[PDB]
């Protein structure tokens, strides 16, 4: 039964006919801040429907010699929608996330992707994402072969065409600022390179869709 | 006798240790303690007493050292002019250094709780006016005009028979505790800013003074706590005494 | 509960269509579930191997070097008989690689200080270790007025005595220490200068460590102090992949980009051992 | 745990409790 | 499960990513060999790239059953079967398929389910094994793993001729380790 | 549900994702010799796990002009494994058999095979098998069109890629010698010839796997 | 519990200093007399002067060494 | 001052006085001075087998045993428990020559299968070799059997 | 703390003493002991052969 | 046995139990 899927939240809907079940990050659904965890004294605002919906960010192309891409959260949405407006009008922020990655091809294509979420992705040496320079060491001195210890899924072109990850709020503080801290980063790396023979369609785009869940804001001030 | 062993911690004199020592006077009884009014049982008991705040800490010379306790107020053209600003960081050097709360907080590394600043008007009886006091949470710079400052939490103060109003600075933070803020990296713990704006005007009839002064008193609320005792940053000696 | 390893139950051959334990779909993202008793013919084994040595306390409650202080007679580092050392753990590779497996930790500590001359000889001398919390006055000389330690904890000890040790609580404002911080500590514009504060977490700066030789004039022996740290009551969260390349700087994941090396060893062909 | 002072954080490490939740990281599937 | 580096041949900087998979293509159908390696978690080799391999370096002795999973990442119209065999200690590397089939083995069939798992049962003389190394300490060697072509890699016209396989390794529910020690690798070359 | 299959016995396992159910020869599972059927007076040996496992024999190629092949049982295994060693060290032998035939191709190939078991296959005029010369008369003067009366299965390249047959012990004596009598012979004949267009993979190997079940030996002597 | 009077005052501090030199003018005879006073140093004095009346016990610790910090048998 | 370090098999062995492996991040270690009473520790049973064996009739590898393997005759891997490391804590060379003596005591002892006791002198460690040219009786000798 | 006194027997290493010492491996469990025939429980058992 | 730590192998030798089976080596006759 876990081959068709429909996910709806707010006023957006996502359908897929070749799915690979749903991964819940660390076995915990997102929730609100309990009265014992809170530290603020002002009542927070929960816009609910106006900020919990699917957003489409940008499209990246998959080539036969691609390295990989990564994004940062919640840095991508700070200039998009009511979620962006509330982020700059408030100081404290917390929320969960549901992330959906789409990439489809025909039956005569081949290749594999590694979709994973890595909290606190410190990079050694926007909404459009960046391209890795040394994908073997994840640009931070750690091998990519051990990335599977993090919540992850695969996109095998012969089996499925989508990956779903649900990630709760991960941090050591009940609330934090959305303009100075990035809780986690999403990684998409091609492990097995794409291959096809001449005459097939050579454009295989990849698009990212995601939706905040159970958002909260506090500390109203002027927009920054 | 009983065989024992010595752990690698012997012969050290640790200042904060609690230990038992041999008394010098056997069978000594001290003088009885009579009832003396005004006993303190906790440093937090006297952390909630209002003290004068030095918002106008501009002057420095000897003869005008008393002018730091108040800031002036007079009539303007009614365009929402600014009066005074300062930072609401109790531990950071500045206006708060002149209060008992500010001095005590220097002995403790981390604090948490809500503050409270009270303004008193000391003008003539026939002078009336309104002021707006705004508190900008962290992240927003100093407001450039009143219409930008009114977004944060604020209170409107009206002159009248009751001459004092209190602006409560609620504990709004990301962490459970805050360390003392300072310039540089430690600005991560900055609490925000406080601003005072003219609402309508300072109206005064004929035969009455044109300039008045305001006195500000600061204290802490009932949920104020401090921990991790340390030594103060100021030493009041310049050699042998 | 899991006090011991799992047993193995007796199994026999199976020839039936529809149930296939062997075939899987790793694209889902979950580990396997086929066991030994479902792919080969097994016997009954009663496992009684203990698993008490792999706990967090059993793995982290071991001392390790984290610090080094030099107090030479002639030189340029600390020729005045006093030193200031900011408390950091990331100074040495063995302990850093161990502690960097996780993202958040919460623990107490037990610090042990060993002091001796550079040649290893032990001589009669007196010192004073002083813990300076952030915001306290830091000493600037051997006879500084701040050495009165009116509030800050301090320890007086001699070289000929056994090494001194103290117990340390958890002093962070946050709920746990974090060794990685993806962000900046100030609301600034981050043009170029702030990038030197990338990852600088104020919740990990716990203070300063100060040491001096108790006396008015210069001492007669060069001295070296070594700081060892041990963890207890340890909790961990969110494990991450382990380190691969060499370390370059403290509190920085930087690596040598020109000299990149594989994780393990290499061979000549894939069809030959 | 063995303690000789008035502070709980000065005691010994002691013996923990042997519990495991391998399904948190290995089988997070809904 | 973590990615295993069976094809740890290349070394240069630009091709460091090619170590995560090994190729598979069509042959003459004579039971050709694909790849071999040693199933010793603690010994330096292909297993050094997994989390299990890195953690096991902190402990002297281990006991339990391992598990290696292979995933096929070819086109949808390519089919074939492979044989994976595990030779217990004592027997050298098999010289042909008919000699490798004697030990415990599993036949893997390509299809909708793209992953199969070969379980390496705990077969030993002692209750625990120390880390194996060249010389005397070869007494604790666990064996070998081999992959053989069963029939062929069949592919119609208009589809790619070469595919790749990704191998993931992990441990079973009876895996235990003891006698904590320090790792054999130090990641510094002086002062930091 | 009868499309995926896993068969395990001893320390070997066989998996297939396109099966055609399982044929039990003459509706009787293999069993041991009952106390009333026995005639020997010495207690037999039953090695159990050491001789009941899957063995792979050899690979034969399928061509567009092939005739067919046949094997003999248990003559193939007398030089293979512990089953071979015990066969030459004992005089009496009995066992069952489970036989698995594998042959896979793509979706653009076509052809059909006839897998059947014929007891007491007397041939008119090793482990590698032989090639038929007159497949129409089964090399023994009987038409092949009536072969389906024996336990049989088909390998249709558009439907499945494997065939499974389980055969009990078939003979008029409770025990017999394994070096002088062949109980049955396995036949694989291409009825519909293989066909494909140029450019597809032209090698379609066929491999045979089988496993003795419930073996027994008696009459120990020197190896012959 | 960290802001109580005992938690704030039960920490050691320097209050005294005695010199016994070989050549000099202060105490060249190997003996010294010191009147007991607490007001000699600023850190402790500022702490104790916050209140007007106090009632407490004490624990005195004496540390002795040569002016260079060396320890000798005496 | 010194430092005794226990190096289990497979751990990095130090190669100098200032070796990086001396950080003893996981391996147990002891710091002690000469003027202090001798240090002592308690040690568990760390063998993979069920007991230690002082005789091992066999070889430790599946090889062909041509000549080189005969130097491994009797080498039991179950008895190689590790390495013991000692150094003087310091950067430069010390000022005194030093000697360390290791004493061992057994407790909670179990034994199996007694064998005849040793007769001749010892020659090599972990080897029952004896001087073949100089063979001596177990006890003392006399001149005649009818006289004391 | 507790006042004690030292008797004239300290700091001596006596070979035949039975004493307690600090373990080096915390939380260590040895390999289980299987049944091995021929166990000796007293040196007098094999003094009568 | 007298023990002061959390590990049983750090205790004293103690007093064993006086049992003998001289017939194991001296009279093994069936
Ligand atoms: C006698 C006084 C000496 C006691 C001084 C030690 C107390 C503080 C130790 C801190 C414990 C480790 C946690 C510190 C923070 C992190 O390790 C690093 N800053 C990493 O960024
Ligand atoms: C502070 C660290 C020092 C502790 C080091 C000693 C621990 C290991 C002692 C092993 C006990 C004896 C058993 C060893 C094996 C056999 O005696 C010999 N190898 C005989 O072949």
């Amino acid at each position: 039964s876990d081959r068709v899927a429909q996910l709806t939240i707010g006023n957006s809907t996502i359908t897929t006919q070749e799915a690979a079940n749903i991964i819940v990050g660390y076995g915990e659904w997102p929730s609100y801040c309990s009265d014992s965890d809170a530290t603020a004294v002002d009542k927070p605002t929960r816009p609910d429907v106006s900020v919990n919906r699917f957003y489409t960010l940008d499209t990246k192309l998959w080539e036969k010699s691609s390295k990989g891409w990564y994004w940062k959260f919640p840095d991508v949405l700070t200039e998009t929608g009511v979620f962006g407006q509330n982020a700059q009008f408030h100081y404290l922020y917390r929320s969960g996330f549901c992330i959906h990655v789409q990439c489809n091809a025909s039956k005569f294509h081949q290749g594999a992707l590694l979709v994973a979420v890595l909290p606190e992705y410190v990079i050694g040496t926007g909404a459009d994402g960046f391209e890795l320079q040394h994908p073997y060491v994840l640009d931070a001195g750690i091998p990519i072969s051990q990335l599977t210890v993090c919540p992850h899924q695969w996109i095998n072109l012969r089996t499925n065409n989508c990956a779903t990850i649900i990630v709760p709020y991960i941090n050591a503080l009940p609330f934090d600022s959305a303009l100075n801290h990035c809780n986690f980063g999403l990684l998409v790396v091609p492990i097995s390179p794409l291959d096809y023979d001449q005459g097939a369609t050579p454009v295989i785009p990849i698009t990212i869709t995601l939706a905040p869940m159970c958002s909260e804001f506090a500390g109203l001030r002027q927009a920054v | 006798g009983f065989p024992t062993e010595l752990k690698p911690g012997t012969n050290q004199f640790l200042t904060t240790d609690d230990g038992v020592s041999a008394p010098i006077l056997p069978n000594f009884h001290p003088t009885p303690c009579i009832h003396i009014p005004g006993e303190v049982r906790n440093l937090l008991e006297l952390c909630q007493v209002e003290t004068i705040l030095e918002v106008n800490n501009v002057p420095t010379n000897a003869t005008s050292l008393m002018e730091r306790l108040r800031f002036p107020v007079s009539a303007q053209a009614g365009k929402g002019e600014l009066c005074a600003v300062f930072r609401a960081d109790p531990g950071r050097n500045g206006p708060w250094q002149s209060t008992l709360l500010g001095q005590l907080c220097g002995y403790y590394t981390q604090w948490s709780g809500s503050l409270e600043v009270t303004f008193m008007f000391t003008g003539s009886f026939m002078a009336t006016g309104k002021m707006l006091i705004a508190y900008t949470p962290p992240g927003g710079p100093l407001p450039k005009d009143r219409a930008t400052a009114m977004l944060g939490t604020h209170v409107i103060w009206d002159f009248g028979l009751q001459s004092s109003v209190t602006l409560v600075i609620p504990w709004i933070s990301n962490t459970h505790y805050r360390a003392h803020a300072r310039d540089g990296v430690f600005d991560y713990y900055t609490t925000g800013l406080v601003s005072i704006w003219y609402q309508t005007n300072y109206v005064v009839p004929i035969g009455a003074p044109n300039t008045a002064y305001i006195i500000a008193l600061a204290a802490a609320q009932k949920n104020f706590t401090m921990k991790l005792c340390k030594d103060a940053s100021d030493i009041l000696q310049t050699g042998t005494i | 509960p899991a006090p011991t390893g799992q047993d193995t139950q007796v199994s026999s051959h199976r020839l039936d269509t529809g149930k296939v334990p062997a075939l899987q779909a790793a694209e889902i993202g979950a580990s396997s579930n086929a066991s030994d008793e479902s792919m080969i013919e097994t016997r009954c084994v009663l496992n009684s191997h203990s698993t008490a040595e792999t706990t967090l306390d059993s793995f982290f409650s071991r001392a390790g070097l984290v610090g080094e202080i030099d107090l030479p007679l002639k030189g340029t580092t600390n020729p005045n008989g006093y030193a200031n050392w900011d408390i950091d753990i990331t100074g040495y590779a063995q302990m850093r690689r161990k502690v960097e497996l996780f993202t958040y930790m919460r623990f107490d500590a037990e610090f042990t200080f060993v002091a001796c001359t550079p040649t290893g000889e032990v001589v009669p001398q007196l010192l004073q270790y002083m813990f300076v919390p952030p915001g306290a006055p830091k000493p600037d000389s051997r006879e500084s007025l701040a050495w009165q330690t009116a509030t800050n904890p301090s320890v007086f000890v001699k070289l000929s005595d056994p090494p001194a040790q103290v117990s340390v609580p958890f002093m962070s404002p946050a709920s746990a220490y974090q060794w990685f911080y993806d962000g900046y500590p100030t609301f600034g514009e981050h043009k170029q200068e702030k990038d030197l504060e990338y990852g600088a977490c104020p919740n990990n700066m716990m203070g300063t460590f100060s040491v001096r030789t108790v006396g008015t004039s210069k001492s007669k022996y060069p001295l070296v102090v070594r700081i060892y740290m041990r963890m207890k009551h340890v909790r961990a969260w969110i494990p991450r992949p382990m380190r691969n390349q060499n370390y370059l700087f403290k509190a920085n994941p930087n690596y040598a980009g020109n000299s990149i090396k594989p994780t393990g060893t290499s061979r000549t062909a894939i069809t030959t051992l | 745990t063995i303690n000789y002072y008035k502070d709980s954080y000065a005691a010994t490490a002691g013996k923990q409790s042997l519990k495991q939740d391998p399904d948190k990281f290995a089988n997070p599937v809904k």
